[PDB]
């Protein structure tokens, strides 16, 4: 037999719309359309009828436009941001193919869509032909990303610190917040050295912190490992760093969404000296993404 | 073992292959990560000095075929866009950087308003390698690479390039520093029962920071007043606080040899101020016969200006030298009469006409001599090696040997050899007397021959 | 395994 | 403008700071291995020398002779006061004590040689630490002529 009907959705501006990716677990990546908070939503629920002679009858249709937060795989741990509905049909039946036109008007989309370990964030719109027993439901997902400006302050980075009387360092990072193709552009200046350091990097880290109050879960995953000094400086030393952040396409940081779930980004300094012995300083970096002019 | 080393040019073989073979098809992604790959092996410790020069050459050969294929590429008009930042995402700073070196001097080419910024960069961002070895060849490839494209004067007039002879001279001086520097904590590095094979090694490297010196002189943007302005004064900075032997003895030499004579003339009392302010350790001697042989062939060069009358050599170098080893704490005595020879040989060349010079270093020497309460000097001895190639200089370079017989001060020196070498001396000069045949002889002259047949019986 | 020190502040 | 070319901008460094010697300097050697008693007494002592230039060793250059119990007692000391997770000894090697092996027992020489590298390998390590620099037991240890145990661990 099959199935005896067929849902598609196809958006109004389906040609002209740009599209996004989005990585998924091992390794994947999904293409769904591109919309921002604000953006209405619209286009036609088409209904594909497979079986001619056969009849479908149904206690209505609808379509959905749905946001929401989705925690450790765990169907009963959903949480839903947004749900705004369309009624397409009453109960009825549905001989052949038909179409339906639907529209969501200015649509709110405060979040932006992420899918991490514990933690995925998406929207979509769901097409649901109600039946007696067992309802025909169609998901067809869609990218939110979330921009924004020039932050009003940002201060550059900038901090002494060490083990007493064996390393001082001054480290600086030239800004607090960098957009998602930013460059890290920095120094660490020399203080004082009575160890013997093999070689420095700085490396970028992900937090991603689900859960509430003492019910925390951090899954941390090192995105960038970037060697930048190679041998023993000596104390007066200074040693550049530049690191472009467009190599390595991280998330923007995104706090306490919806109570629920946070993402953040650490810029970790790390001197590695002769016996493997390994000295660090995190310090947390914000990132966004900025909005191309148009 | 040694396998290390060929192991490396083995698995740099292979990549270097891989490599143009994707330039062959265009896809320069996969090239440059296998160019990654190759330069990988330039990040080991395990080899020693001489090794790692071999796998540098290697790897320097294939890193030619690329530079020239982004060369052209971005000649015939299809340059590739963000390569100067895609370059920098490797992780390991060491490919990172001989790449961004390799991809910055074909921007300079390309792009000649972006040359001041970037040789700026690329000096600049080797900082990145503290590691006295590695560091000292990256710094090598950054001067190659840069050789042809560095600012100068007798440039193509191109109103859009930047970078003037100034950021050249701050671009190299900066260079020289950070190699000296590298250079000079090779001294400190590893277990210090090595000391010896530690010093052995950076000898093998000193021509490494030399090639910065080098490459100052080659800077035709480089004239006198820029050497004793900013050159020299910039050199001489490092050379004196480095307070390395070892180093010193080798820039002072490398100096010498590398800017031309006209630039030592305008440069002589601070140049022997500094001889005067070196370590121990250092051969001073070495340096100021080096300098002196120099300016002597610069003498005898015909179709070229010889020595202005202003800059009084003979004056300048009887007294710079006598306060240089002054300076010293245990000079030899065979060393000072050592210079004491240059200063003949110096007046000889650069003045035949004024003999009064040549009796003036004689007469110091007595007064040498005599200072040192000395203990009769034996003809095995040193010294007596030194005084003896001393007083036969007058006689084997003079035309007329009339001549050597008129100088006051050329006798009392036979006072000082061995019963020996007075014999020995003394039958020298009369020989030289009956070889080339005899004219009347004057008054004070007459007097002379009677004393040397004197001291040759006596 | 291998070890890890934080950074103090000055 | 074709590259980004951004740096902060550096402190010239002190030539004395550049060139002069590191301030890291530390290497100890464990050589010259000798036995020290007659029958049931014996034991061997290695010599421990130090050479440094960091400030906290009271002594730039020192030399002492230690058992390998001495290197028990250190490590001992330092899984106490120190929260330094400290490496490995090379072993008590107790059945080479027993009599009538197949070889020299406790000093067999292919025993003594790598018994030798391992404590190199250990104090080398120890020393390098900076939280264990601190503790008075590693300096008693390296330049202390002899050790003394009823002793009130400080610093």
């Amino acid at each position: 037999f099959g199935p005896i009907c067929e849902i598609d959705i196809v958006l109004n501006d389906g040609e002209t719309r740009k599209m996004a990716e989005m990585k998924t677990e091992d390794g994947k990546v999904e293409k769904h359309y591109l919309f921002y908070d604000g953006e209405s939503v619209s286009g036609k629920v088409n209904l594909a009828f497979k079986q001619p002679g056969k009849r479908l009858e149904h206690q209505g249709i609808r379509i959905e436009f749905v946001g929401q937060i989705e925690l450790f795989n765990d169907k009963s741990n959903t949480h839903e941001f947004v749900n705004l509905v369309k009624e397409l049909a009453l109960p009825g039946e549905l001989t052949q193919s038909r179409s339906y036109d639907f529209e969501f008007m200015q649509v709110e989309k405060p979040y932006e869509s992420y899918i991490g370990a514990n933690v995925r964030l998406r929207y979509f719109l769901k097409v649901t032909i109600v039946r007696r027993l067992t309802d025909l439901v169609k998901e067809y997902d869609l990218i939110v990303h979330q921009l924004a400006t020039y932050p009003d302050v940002n201060n550059s980075i900038k901090m002494e610190v060490g083990i007493e009387d064996c390393l001082h360092i001054e480290f600086e990072y030239n800004k607090s917040k960098y957009h998602l193709k930013d460059v890290i552009v920095g120094k660490i200046y020399f203080l004082l050295v009575r160890i013997k350091i093999q070689h420095m990097e700085l490396q970028l880290i992900k937090k991603e912190i689900t859960g509430i109050g003492p019910s925390t879960t951090t899954e941390t995953e090192t995105i960038a490992k970037y060697e930048i000094m190679d041998g023993a400086p000596v104390k007066g030393e200074s040693i550049p760093i530049r690191l472009f952040l467009a190599g390595y396409d991280p998330t923007p940081t995104m706090r306490d969404v919806n109570k629920k779930f946070s993402v953040r980004y650490f810029l970790n300094l790390v001197l590695v000296d002769e016996e493997d012995r390994r000295y660090f300083k995190q310090q947390e970096i914000i990132l966004w993404r900025k909005a191309p002019e148009k | 073992g040694s396998k290390l080393l060929d192991e490396a040019i083995q698995a740099v073989k292979v990549q270097s292959f891989q490599m143009k073979r994707c330039l062959d098809k265009n896809k320069l992604m996969d090239a440059l990560k296998h160019a990654s790959n190759m330069l990988g092996e330039l990040r080991t410790s395990m080899l020693s000095p001489k090794s790692y020069y071999e796998l540098y050459m290697a790897i320097s050969d294939e890193l030619h075929y690329l530079e020239v294929y982004l060369t052209d590429e971005f000649a015939k008009g299809r340059k590739v866009a963000d390569l100067y930042e895609l370059v920098q995402y490797a992780g390991n700073i060491i490919p990172r950087l001989y790449l961004l070196i390799t991809v910055g001097v074909v921007y300079v080419k390309s792009f000649p308003q972006s040359r001041k910024d970037i040789l700026k960069d690329l000096v600049e961002m080797c900082r990145g390698v503290q590691h006295p070895l590695r560091g000292l060849f990256l710094r090598n490839y950054l001067l190659q690479c840069t050789r042809n494209i560095l600012p100068d004067e007798g440039e193509p007039t191109d109103e859009e390039t930047t970078g003037d002879i100034s950021d050249s001279m701050d671009f190299v001086l900066l260079n020289f520093a950070e190699m000296n520097k590298l250079w000079v904590r090779m001294q400190h590095q590893g277990h210090s029962r090595d000391r010896e094979k530690r010093e052995r090694e950076r000898q093998e490297l000193r021509i490494l920071v030399g090639t910065n010196l080098v490459r100052l002189s080659q800077l035709e943007g480089v004239n006198v007043e820029r050497y004793k302005q900013i050159v020299l004064t910039g050199i001489l900075e490092q050379v004196v606080n480095c307070r390395d032997a070892l180093a010193q003895e080798y820039l002072m030499e490398c100096i010498i040899q590398v800017f031309p004579d006209e630039f030592h003339l305008q440069t002589l009392n601070p140049f022997l101020r500094a001889c005067a302010e070196l370590h121990q350790n250092v051969n001073v001697k070495n340096i100021i016969i080096a300098l002196i042989d120099r300016l002597a062939l610069f003498a005898h060069r015909e179709d070229g200006p010889g020595i202005p009358a202003d800059i009084k050599l003979f004056d300048i170098f009887s007294q710079q030298v006598a306060t240089v080893i002054q300076s010293r704490q245990d000079m030899p005595s065979e060393d000072v009469v050592s210079l004491q020879v240059s200063l003949i040989n110096l007046a000889m060349k650069c003045y035949p006409d004024r003999v009064d010079y040549v009796d003036k270093v004689l007469e110091t020497t007595v007064e040498i001599f005599n200072k040192l309460n000395l203990e009769h000097i034996a003809t095995s001895s040193a010294v007596s090696k030194e005084l003896t190639r001393l007083l036969k200089i007058p006689v084997d370079t003079y035309n007329n040997i009339l001549t050597v017989l008129k100088l006051k001060h050329f006798h009392p020196l036979f006072e000082y050899f061995d019963y020996e070498s007075r014999k020995s001396m003394s039958c020298y000069v009369l020989s030289n007397v009956l070889d080339y045949n005899t004219e009347i002889v004057s008054q004070d002259q007459v007097d002379s021959i009677m004393n040397l047949v004197s001291t040759l019986i006596q | 395994q291998p070890e890890l020190y934080l950074l103090n502040t000055m | 403008t074709v590259a980004d070319t951004r740096r902060l901008i550096t402190k010239p460094q002190n030539l004395n700071d550049a060139y002069g010697p590191p301030s890291n300097f530390l290497e100890i050697d464990v050589s010259n291995p000798q036995t020290v008693g007659v029958g049931r007494g014996r034991f061997t002592t290695y010599e421990i020398r130090v050479k440094t230039n960091l400030p906290i060793f009271k002594l730039k250059e020192s030399t002492v002779r230690r058992r390998y119990s001495d290197f028990e007692w250190l490590r001992s000391e330092l899984e106490r006061e120190s929260k330094v997770v400290v490496p490995p000894l090379p072993g008590k090697a107790f059945l080479r004590q027993l009599p009538f092996r197949g070889d020299d027992g406790i000093f067999d020489d292919n025993f003594i040689e790598e018994r030798k590298q391992g404590l190199e390998q250990f104090i080398n390590k120890v020393a390098g630490h900076p939280l264990a620099q601190n503790e008075r037991c590693l300096h008693m240890f390296l330049q202390d002529e002899i050790i003394d145990k009823s002793y009130t661990p400080s610093k």
